């Protein structure tokens, strides 16, 4: 980062991932965003408010834990495949893929940082999405790290 | 929307007690927002824009990283401190699945002091 | 083959002296107004009945003595957790 600017929400409020079922098993596949949903209980014990544990999200809401927002924070770091341009196509072979991002990693790149002229344009100025692509809305039910 | 919150418990014993919430909790309908993304049907849409984060971005390149420096120190040397470096959080980071691997550190030294270990 | 001991657990109408109307008088749980899952605090239907106004004999009409609920196939596994409040009857 430039400086350090973390999440100010204590609670995502994101309706486009598909909530549990009534039934125990989920008949839609897994969300990896439901692993920070709070699960509404018929019966609860005496004098149980959100307040005391899951802060000021309201219920049926996403709630962020706090090891996700700190002020100290500096660095991000993943070793991914998933922010991919469209030139890695997964139907080719391993072998072409290897071979066309060792071509591409040598002519964007300066030393060792990446010129400005492949992330994208949200990112920083002047970007053209030549090595990174964009980040969608719907690449938020499976990806939560990303988007926060 | 549906009252304020509510707790209701006439039982005598008290370990389990009823429980309003504030708003509904339509479970029966959990194909509410993936079928109203694709605009199907016409409906209520709010969206709202907020600020989080200014200025620009700067992103290094670990590979590069590695070709670059295995000419003047080595490659085992390069390779043990960069994965140092890579397990700094107490957790690995290649071990984490692809679909979940992201995380932040305090403060870290980039590129790493290479010890001259002898072969 | 094993038991020592017979249990009922049950929600079929005229046991435990429950009918489809004393439900508020029974369970002090639906006390409150009901305003809750559709199972919450929820038949006899006349007596056995064989209806045939076809000539064939071969196939013919049949009204059970009792409801047959099938959609609400999932009524007695989820009425087991304890999820909501409604009828229970139990005999030893
Ligand atoms: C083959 O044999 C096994 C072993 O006996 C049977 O399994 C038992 O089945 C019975 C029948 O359901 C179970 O008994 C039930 O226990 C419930 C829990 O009671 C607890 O509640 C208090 C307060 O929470 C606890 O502190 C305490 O430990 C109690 O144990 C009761 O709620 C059930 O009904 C009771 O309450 C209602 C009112 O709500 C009364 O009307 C009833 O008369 C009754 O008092 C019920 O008693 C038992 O737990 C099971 N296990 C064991 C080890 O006995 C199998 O069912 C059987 N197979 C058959 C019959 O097919
Ligand atoms: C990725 O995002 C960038 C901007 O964030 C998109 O660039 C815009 O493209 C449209 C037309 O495609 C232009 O009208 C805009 O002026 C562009 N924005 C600029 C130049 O800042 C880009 O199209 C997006 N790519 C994908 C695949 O979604
Ligand atoms: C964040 O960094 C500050 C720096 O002073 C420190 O005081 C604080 O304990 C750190 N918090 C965590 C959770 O590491
Ligand atoms: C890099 O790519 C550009 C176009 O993307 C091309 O014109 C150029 O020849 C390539 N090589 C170098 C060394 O710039
Ligand atoms: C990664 O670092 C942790 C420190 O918490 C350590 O316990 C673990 O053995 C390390 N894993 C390696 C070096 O492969
Ligand atoms: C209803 O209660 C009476 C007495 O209280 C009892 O004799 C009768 O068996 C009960 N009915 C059922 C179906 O258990």
């Amino acid at each position: 980062y430039k400086t350090p600017q973390p999440w100010p929400n204590e609670g995502l409020i994101a309706d486009q991932c598909p909530l549990p079922g009534l039934a125990d098993v989920s008949f839609y596949p897994y969300q990896a965003i439901w692993d920070y949903y709070a699960k509404i209980e018929n019966i609860r014990p005496a004098n149980w408010t959100s307040s005391k544990l899951y802060g000021k999200a309201r219920m049926g809401s996403y709630y962020i834990p706090k090891r996700l927002r700190n002020i100290n924070n500096t660095h991000i770091l993943f070793c991914s495949d998933v922010l991919y341009s469209k030139w890695y196509n997964l139907q080719n072979s391993i072998l072409q893929n290897e071979n066309e991002l060792t071509k591409r990693l040598s002519n964007l790149t300066i030393g060792n940082k990446l010129k400005n002229r492949a992330l994208p344009y949200e990112w920083a100025k002047g970007g053209l999405n030549r090595l990174f692509r964009n980040i969608s809305v719907l690449d938020v039910c499976s990806r939560p790290e990303m988007v926060l | 929307r549906e009252g304020k919150e509510e707790v209701k418990c006439l039982t005598s014993d008290h370990t389990r007690c009823l429980y309003y919430p504030e708003y509904s909790n339509p479970e029966a309908l959990f194909d509410f927002g993936f079928l109203s993304y694709m605009r199907n049907f016409p409906g209520p849409q709010c969206i709202e824009s907020t600020s989080i984060r200014q200025q620009d971005y700067e992103v290094y390149s670990i590979y590069q990283e590695c070709k670059l420096a295995s000419k003047t120190y080595g490659i085992d040397s390069v390779l043990f401190s960069l994965k140092n470096f890579l397990n700094y959080t107490g957790k690995p980071v290649n071990e984490m699945p692809n679909a979940r691997a992201f995380v932040g550190l305090i403060d870290p030294k980039f590129p790493p002091t290479y010890p001259n270990i002898t072969r | 083959l094993l038991n020592k001991t017979y249990y009922t657990f049950s929600l079929w109408e005229g046991d435990c002296n429950i009918t489809r109307y004393n439900v508020n008088e029974t369970v002090p749980e639906c006390k409150d107004f009901p305003h809750d899952h559709p199972y919450s605090c929820r038949y006899r239907e006349g007596k056995e009945e064989v209806k045939c106004l076809t000539s064939d004999h071969t196939r013919c009409l049949y009204y059970p003595e009792y409801s047959n609920p099938e959609a609400l196939f999932d009524f007695g596994f989820l009425s087991y957790m304890r999820n909501f409040p409604g009828p229970q009857c139990i005999e030893s």
